[PDB]
């Protein structure tokens, strides 16, 4: 099955800072990758659908870009809601599988 | 049914712009050279410092570039298009497109200044390729194809019409994966993304206008009506200029079960003035008028006749060696596949393989325009004509794909 | 259909004299004479270049030459893959309804797919189907059909009419049907000299 490796693993920043996430598939699959969002004691988030597709209701400051193996989710300017877990979907493929995660922290 | 059921969006454009531009690839004779020339057109106030260029990646890697200002050739008593500019770049040994292997190019169209600075930017992909009827024959890069399609709709079981990036891509493997070459837009232009998407993964398209009047008696109403010219027009123009620069888009088509009017000759002509670069079909009236570039037939047999009166429907071997014919045929529906369906396919490809001048068709359909209803209980169930309370109805008629509409294969 | 006294089959390639200047002369009379003896009968529709001698130079030649001089017939040739430039119909001999013989240079297609072949749009009528050899013709109805089905396919010539077997006398001076070799003759191709629909006495099969 797709496996997706997200990097770095865990991601330190001062609010007002902009970071961006890694998420790598072990195969190409096209523009078929999602990013979610999971803050504790909650059920995920969709933040980005289709690699840069925007979604209504979720803040401006979250972009995505990337086709084929390699994406990146952008936070400009992050804010302290955004302390949590980012987590990649690929949906190209039957099962449907999601990266191990990136923890972004306060630093 | 109705609505807003594609996108909605704004966008912000420079006052001096980029207003079109086209593609175009013209070969050598064993294909080792290419040129691209594009035409663009520009809005706003032309000032001397104005610079446009083109450039052609391949990847990271950039494959060649042109720049100019604007100002066209002279083209009549009067001059020229001041706000237009062509540029021609030479590439040698250009990898080129097919469903076989979609090799793609990136264009960019850079409006800028003189001295460097980028007033826009628009850019598409490109692929390399011709298409042509020579001598009977249809061909793409100078062989001659043989159609493995299928007519697909704008069919979601639970959205109705609205089209999504996910559902795109299945169908399109799912596609590629039972051996599929093309697919018919029966029969009206579609969601943006779906070009783009074949001429990445690689898809024959027949890109068809939105008309069709077949409720009409006779057919011909409307279409031989001079005063629907004008509506007509718009329907065949606009496509055109919105999709003419995908590779995947091989064949225009005047639309569906119209009849054969005057207003559809016109429009014929309009379509080989304006881009060359395709062949034009229409079935209505007969399958073979002078407005179709090709014979192509809805559910004409392999073997058999049958010769209604004004529109018969010969055998399809028959059809091609009537007296003065020499068109290519490719049957724009064929092998109805409604429910336990499909018998004598067979048949069918042993001809196209046989028959040099039958190159294929489109099956009709791909997926069942079935739509999900709700039982006393919360469950789900597959509804049809009628089911609605919807009057009056073609009950089942409605689902004649071979898959289902959760895309699940018959 | 007057056809000129011309065969050579037996040569190799079959071409080889049909091609060869040197026999224009001769082939020229075979063919020019014919014409200024039966030009003047209604009953003559077409007029052919001979059989089975290939295609060469030679025959273009004379089928311009016809041409010219009888616009009034067309003229037939099926030498050389039945098709060439020599002819105006295609007329091969046993081409089957459905499938192909594909032979080298000279292939058979089914007449059905012959006609729509790129570029093509002369009549077809084979100049011989339906070898009527002893206990045959069966198939006969399938060509039958598709001449009724297609236009340009205008029906064609059965090979052929009559038996050439010859009359030979036993010990008590009783007649019998002889054949190929049956006169000592060699070398020889026995019975393929039966192919008619009727008997040598024109009592029919």
């Amino acid at each position: 099955d797709i496996v997706l490796t997200q990097s770095p693993a865990t991601l330190s920043v001062t609010p007002g800072n902009s970071v961006s996430l890694s998420c790598r598939a072990s195969q190409s699959i096209g523009n078929d990758l999602h990013w979610y969002q999971q803050k504790s004691h909650e059920s995920p988030r969709l933040l980005i659908k289709y690699a840069s597709q925007s979604i209504s209701g979720i803040p401006s400051r979250f972009s995505g870009s990337g086709s084929g193996t390699d994406f990146t989710l952008s936070i400009n300017s992050v804010e302290t809601e955004d302390f949590g877990m980012y987590f990649c979907q690929q949906s190209n493929s039957w099962p449907y599988t999601f990266g191990g995660g990136t923890k972004l922290e306060i630093k | 049914m109705s609505g807003i059921f594609r996108d909605v969006s704004l966008l912000h454009k420079p006052t001096t712009q980029i207003s079109d531009f086209h593609v175009a690839t013209r070969f050598n004779d064993d294909f080792s050279r290419a040129v691209l020339e594009a035409e663009v057109q520009m809005c706003g106030e032309l000032r001397d410092y104005l610079r446009v260029t083109v450039s052609l990646w391949q990847g990271e890697t950039q494959v060649a570039s042109g720049t100019a200002p604007f100002g066209g050739e002279i083209i009549d008593e009067r001059g020229g298009y001041a706000d237009r500019v062509t540029l021609r770049l030479n590439v040698e040994n250009p990898k080129l497109w097919s469903a076989e292997i979609p090799n793609l190019y990136r264009a960019v169209v850079e409006l800028h200044t003189a001295d460097g600075t980028l007033i826009e930017a628009e850019a598409c992909d490109v692929g390399f390729r011709e298409v042509r009827i020579e001598n009977g024959l249809l061909l793409l890069n100078g062989k001659p194809l043989l159609i493995r399609g299928v007519n697909r709709h704008e069919h979601h079981p639970l959205h109705g019409q609205v089209m999504d990036e996910q559902t795109m891509v299945q169908d399109i493997l799912l596609m590629k994966q039972n051996n599929f070459n093309a697919v018919r837009c029966s029969h009206y232009p579609n969601h943006p993304l779906w070009y783009t998407l074949c001429d990445r993964y690689g898809l024959y398209v027949v890109d068809e206008a939105n008309i069709e009047t077949h409720g009409m008696v006779p057919m011909n109403r409307l279409t031989d009506d001079p005063r629907w010219l004008p509506a007509m027009s718009e329907r065949v123009t606009r496509m055109v200029q919105r999709d003419r620069n995908h590779p995947s888009v091989i064949i225009w088509s005047l639309g569906n079960e119209s009849g054969h009017g005057a207003n559809h000759d016109a429009l014929y002509r309009w379509i080989k003035s304006v881009d060359p670069s395709r062949p034009v079909q229409y079935e209505g009236g007969g399958a073979d008028t002078t407005a179709t570039d090709i014979i192509c037939p809805m559910y004409a047999r392999v073997d058999e006749d049958q010769p209604f009166p004004a529109v018969p429907k010969w055998s399809i071997k028959k059809w091609l060696s009537l007296p003065g014919e020499t068109r290519p045929l490719i049957l724009c529906e064929y092998a109805h596949a409604m429910g336990n369906s499909l018998g004598g396919f067979a048949k069918y490809w042993q001809a196209f393989r046989q028959y040099p001048r039958l190159q294929g068709g489109f099956v009709w359909d791909w997926v069942d325009q079935s739509l999900i209803k709700y039982d006393e209980n919360g469950n789900p169930w597959s509804a049809y004509g009628g089911d609605f309370g919807d009057t009056p109805n073609d009950r089942q008629f409605c689902m004649n794909g071979l898959v289902f509409a959760d895309r699940t294969p018959h």
